[PDB]
């Protein structure tokens, strides 16, 4: 089976460099070119270029030439993407994909986040008016946070939404729907953990 | 078709 | 610029023949464009389906084929299956550059359609003390997983300061999304009514609140 396996997610500051690996198996490495593709959050795909795995000659898209470069470690069947002098706008998932012509087999992708933000714990705000309650988990960095309700006692009807990256910080929300006869009669509390800052906070939801 | 110049 | 365009979204029941298309803004698509079709599943799981216009990638099910239709490249799924619900992207080799289309969300109905449940939340007192005001629109239980979200403040469409997540799959295989309107406390005090309007399958569900 042909497999392309990429290195893990990266968090870097602007001006630094990131290096992503793409390990190929299941075929002879030097018999097909390797392409690289950028997918910025919520947007479509952009072709970065390819590298010939026999000759090592790269071809770069004009929009990426300069800070983006390809290299090979042929004996290990690994291709690399290097991005220098990182910019906030380089924040994207990067994919390697084998020729071809085009994009036949794909790596799993590597998330690269470029931010000057310091590790920052979230501010947690109650969302209040079946009744639906929530908590707003605002302005944290980096990902992830975990959200539970009543220490995990409330699990049915819980939805935790994907984060938005805004002004170099993340925001998400979580909601829970409970019988209206049950709140505010009994307490409903959102427990939010941010592993990177080693913080946890509880926020009880009270009528607004 | 006109040839593809990539490594295939 | 070379702009490659695809249908935004298509919905089908299982068993139907569905045809996706891929157009170039600058001319006809021909076999010289080596059209590729790739599939994205959650999350950012990409699979190559077709390369070189009509070459099925080995291991891809036989129901997928590629061709040209008029001036465009086409992907045909002959007998759509629920596992084919995904985003499909084309790429064309055009003027010696690979250019990707914007993707087509294909829904292959695995359950009955479902209208969104919409909840709009006002800013907390806690947040207002920081001189900021975020309104939160939560949108759950919708299927197909395609919505448009618009905000209005006192009737005025909001064009700035709002962010909406891409739909994501719930554990019941419906979809959810959230939208945020970010204001200053000064803006919050200057306005009365706030509305989140979610359009799904041609119908709009609106929720509103008043500051006072």
């Amino acid at each position: 089976q042909i497999q392309l396996v990429q290195s893990g997610p990266e968090v870097q500051k602007p001006g630094e460099t990131v290096r992503i690996s793409c390990k190929a198996s299941g075929y002879t490495f030097t018999t097909a070119g390797m392409q690289w593709v950028q997918k910025m959050p919520g947007k479509s795909l952009k072709w970065i270029g390819w590298i010939n795995t026999r000759s090592g000659v790269p071809k770069y898209a004009e929009d990426f030439k300069g800070r983006f470069a390809f290299s090979l470690e042929t004996s290990a069947s690994i291709a690399y993407l290097h991005i220098n002098n990182l910019k906030n706008e380089d924040t994207a998932t990067y994919f390697c994909a084998r020729e071809g012509p085009g994009f036949v087999y794909w790596g799993q992708g590597t998330l690269v986040t470029v931010s000057a933000a310091k590790t920052t714990p979230p501010s947690v705000y109650p969302l209040a008016p079946m009744v639906t309650l929530g908590c707003l988990v605002k302005g944290y960095f980096p990902e992830p946070v975990t959200v539970t309700w009543n220490s995990g006692s409330l699990s049915s009807g819980v939805h935790t939404f994907p984060a938005v990256l805004q002004s170099d910080l993340y925001t998400l929300s979580s909601s829970v729907t409970v019988p209206s006869s049950t709140w505010p009669s009994e307490t409903v509390t959102c427990n939010v953990a941010h592993p990177a800052s080693s913080t946890k906070v509880d926020k009880k939801i009270v009528p607004r | 078709p006109r040839g593809y110049p990539g490594q295939v | 610029q070379t702009v490659v365009t695809q249908e935004s979204a298509l919905t089908t029941s299982p068993g139907e023949t569905v045809t996706l298309t891929c157009r170039s803004s600058t001319g006809a698509v021909t076999t010289s464009n080596y059209a590729n079709w790739v599939q994205e599943k959650p999350d950012h799981l990409f699979t190559g389906l077709i390369v070189g216009t009509n070459n099925r990638v080995p291991g891809v099910p036989p129901r997928f084929s590629g061709s040209l239709i008029g001036d465009k490249a086409a992907l045909t799924i002959t007998g759509a299956q629920t596992e084919d619900e995904a985003i499909y992207f084309c790429a064309l080799w055009y003027s010696n550059h690979w250019v990707f289309g914007g993707g087509t969300k294909l829904t292959v109905l695995g359950q009955p359609k479902s209208s969104p449940s919409v909840t709009l939340f006002p800013p907390s007192s806690e947040e207002l003390e920081t001189n900021k005001a975020t309104l939160v629109c939560t949108i759950t239980d919708f299927y197909p997983g395609v919505v448009t979200v618009d905000w209005k403040v006192d009737g005025t469409p909001v064009t700035q300061g709002m962010e909406t997540t891409q739909p994501s799959k719930q554990s019941n295989n419906k979809y959810m999304a959230s939208s945020y309107l970010t204001l200053t406390a000064r803006a919050w005090e200057r306005h009365s009514s706030y509305s989140c309007q979610v359009t799904h399958e041609g119908h709009t569900v609106e929720k509103s609140l008043s500051r006072a």
